[PDB]
């Protein structure tokens, strides 16, 4: 069956195959490295049955060296497509974050597509699996580091409408915030500004609705409004300096809230009327 | 870069 | 060897074209200066970290322990020394055998003898600060792997003690330039406020230089894939990344 | 901004590659 | 031809002064100087940008020159790993199956 | 040494210069000449640049493909010797155990 | 460079 099958190892290194994968209409075609396990299991096989005393044929002995010599490349490539298919798989889960990880998903693309013309028995197949690996461990490790401070600052954008009003607790919890975006700049994420304005307008939305129920609970006026009117906004771009631009009122502080209120303008004329 | 001072000259015409 | 070779291969293709006029042949040469070759290469896998060794033993141990450590390093090598170890003869091999056994053992001697001539650490240095001096004097004993395993115990606070210095001089640079009051203190000194952000700028990276210098001091070398400072070390990459002047200056210029 | 492809597309337009030499 | 931020300002520089000219005397200082100035200044951005290929291209055959000599000097060694494991192979099992010819002849 | 381009242009702008200079007055040019010196010695500072990378690149690509083809035919040799070294193991097991079974009749 | 501009500035001045 082995002399029959005629395995051995040529071409380029990836190889994309379409399967049809149920629950999807369409076929869904995949990558994968081109070195079959029926070749290992080869080298497996040749290496039991030499010691065994049966006399195995020349070809196969040398498809099994050639095998054997070619194998730590294969296990490192097979290895780099599995975690890559399984980091995909996690940020292909949430959503939410697919523009954040932009950047390291077009250098893992980039140094796929220039992978894919290199043939096995090639000169560059010594520092490319290393470079590969390198890049893919450090996507991998990024993905994990950001689902884990996502799912923190999700906690605590829930934990806004529970927080009692007051400015001492609003003031740490914006902080907390600020220090994980603090956080999520200095590793030099893609797009963080369009995320961090998406935050923003989340967080905005939030606290009109935590102004409007401080509002009509106040149903001295000046006072109540600064608790949530002077907090300071969330800043995406912050660990740069030099450039001596001044931001504004409305960029540095939730100056707009009132016109985030659910109800319309309705309940600061409400407030109005009893005084 | 031809067009910079092309538009210098014809400002005038 | 490699004429060896050629002409082994030449004996090969004679052989094989004198098939019809021999029939035994076999190939057994054991030849006799291969032994020599063995004992040259022992001899520099001796005398290379002998040097090694020596060179940092009377660079950087200028106490009776020092004067006594440098003088059974010369004990040894002069024990060594004496010993004929050209000789390819048997009982020239268990004298050298000997003799390389007895250096062992007064060097593993020497460096256990060191490691508590520094392991009295905790009762000396006080305050990081001496001991981060006293880490650097003697960094070059941490090549040996018996000292680097020896210290363990006061690498974690290290560590963490610079940790809080980058975590603190990030809280530096939380704020920015125009609200520091390293501008007004510039402007008091008439510094034009380009050319100050450029210099503050440049002592924060200088001041992270240092640091990133001290935490290689502390781990020895290959700090960077160490457990540890693989985070210390990225995290600095990406910090300087930050901290280039590049870009301010151009808008300066334009 | 950073709009790095969806996947389906680049290894379909990499699998063109593939084929083409 | 993407034009370089150094070209850029030097061009802007030349501008100012032609301005300046232009505004001082007539329009006839520059209806010549300008062509004349315009194709140098087309020539230092395609000087810079043949440059630039010059550079990258340097840096990948470099790198290129390195792998090439220590896979070779690898693959040097692992073959002479196998001329002497045939020949310490070939001897002992040669001396093995002389003895078992000897043995097997008496 | 100047670059004859460089030369050529620097000609076309001196007569042009000596033709403003001559047309209407000598303070034509005194805000122009730290200018266009720079932008010519730039140019031919870069031309230069670009002929020593010119001559430096033709060496390190000549010897790059010496080194991939003796290298090719290291992966030739190489391959050969295993090949060979597995044939003779083979056959000399192979003819060693037909001795054995021969021994044990 | 400098040198031949300068010619051309001096030759009458």
């Amino acid at each position: 069956k082995v002399q029959q099958r005629n395995l051995g190892v040529s071409g380029r290194i990836f190889t994309i195959e379409s399967t049809r994968v149920r629950g999807r209409t369409g076929n869904v075609l995949k990558l994968k490295v081109n070195f079959l396990p029926e070749i290992i299991t080869l080298s497996k096989e040749v290496r039991n049955l030499k010691w065994l005393g049966f006399r195995v044929p020349l070809a196969i002995v040398n498809k099994a060296h050639q095998a054997n010599q070619l194998y730590p490349f294969a296990i490192s490539l097979i290895e780099s497509v599995r975690t890559y298919e399984r980091t995909c798989e996690k940020v292909e889960e949430r959503n939410t974050i697919s523009l954040l990880v932009a950047g390291l998903k077009k250098e893992v693309q980039a140094l796929i597509a220039e992978g894919i013309a290199l043939v096995w028995e090639s000169y560059k197949l010594d520092p490319y699996v290393q470079r590969l690996a390198e890049t893919v461990f450090n996507f991998q490790e990024k993905v994990d580091d950001l689902l884990i401070i996502e799912e923190k600052i999700d906690l605590e954008v829930r934990s806004l409408e529970t927080c009692m009003y007051d400015h001492k607790t609003f003031s740490e919890i914006l902080n907390r915030v600020q220090k994980a975006v603090d956080d999520l700049n200095l590793h030099s994420y893609s797009n963080l500004p369009i995320w961090v304005n998406k935050l923003d307008m989340e967080i905005e939305r939030i606290l009109g609705v935590r102004l409007q129920a401080g509002l009509r609970a106040w149903t001295e006026m000046f006072a109540w409004k600064m608790v949530v009117l002077s907090l300071p906004r969330i800043q995406s771009q912050r660990y740069q300096v030099g450039v001596h631009y001044e931001l504004t009122e409305e960029e540095k502080f939730y100056r707009n809230a009132l016109t985030r209120m659910p109800d319309g303008p309705v309940a600061l004329e409400e407030s109005y009327s009893a005084v | 870069l031809a067009s910079f001072f092309n538009s210098l000259l014809s400002k005038k015409t | 060897d490699d004429e060896y070779e050629k002409l082994q291969v030449l004996l090969r293709d004679i052989v094989k074209r004198k098939r019809e006029e021999n029939l035994k042949m076999v190939w057994r040469i054991n030849p006799a200066h291969r032994k020599l070759q063995a004992r040259l290469d022992q001899m520099r896998k001796f005398r290379r970290q002998h040097e090694q060794l020596r060179a940092v033993i009377v660079r950087v141990l200028r106490d009776a322990a020092d004067a006594n450590a440098i003088e059974e390093v010369n004990l040894a090598y002069e024990n060594v020394k004496e010993v004929d170890g050209l000789d390819v003869s048997k009982e020239g091999t268990e004298a050298w055998e000997a003799a390389m056994k007895r250096y062992d053992e007064r060097i593993d001697r020497v460096e256990t003898r060191i490691t508590a001539r520094l392991r009295d650490q905790l009762g000396t240095a006080k305050n990081a600060n001496e001991m981060f001096r006293i880490f650097s004097r003697f960094n070059a004993l941490f090549v040996r792997p018996h000292i680097r395993g020896a210290i363990r115990e006061y690498q974690t606070q290290l560590i963490q003690r610079v940790k809080d210095d980058i975590e603190s001089l990030h809280d530096k640079f939380k704020v920015q330039y125009p609200q520091s009051q390293a501008c007004k203190m510039s402007h008091v000194r008439d510094l034009p406020p380009v050319s100050g952000s450029i210099i503050w700028a440049k002592q924060i990276d200088r001041q992270l230089t240092a640091y990133m210098k001290r935490v290689e001091d502390v781990l020895g070398k290959g700090w960077e894939n160490h457990v540890e400072g693989q985070k210390l070390k990225q995290d600095g990459d990406s910090f300087r990344m930050k901290l280039n002047t590049q870009e301010i200056f151009d808008d300066w210029a334009r | 901004e950073l709009a790095a492809e969806d996947e389906q597309v680049f290894l379909m337009k990499q699998q063109s590659l593939l084929a083409k030499q | 031809s993407v034009m370089s931020e150094r070209v850029s300002g030097l061009a802007g520089s030349i501008y100012r002064e032609f301005e300046r000219l232009i505004h001082c005397y007539d329009e006839e200082v520059v209806k010549e100087l300008m062509p004349l100035v315009v194709n140098v200044l087309e020539n230092l951005d395609s000087v810079l940008s043949e440059n630039q290929e010059h550079e990258v291209e340097l840096e990948l055959l470099r790198e290129d020159n390195e792998q090439l000599l220590t896979q070779y000097e690898r693959e040097k060694a692992l073959r002479r790993q196998a001329e002497e494991k045939f020949i310490e192979f070939e001897d002992a099992l040669e001396q093995e199956k002389k003895e078992l010819q000897i043995q097997v002849e008496h």
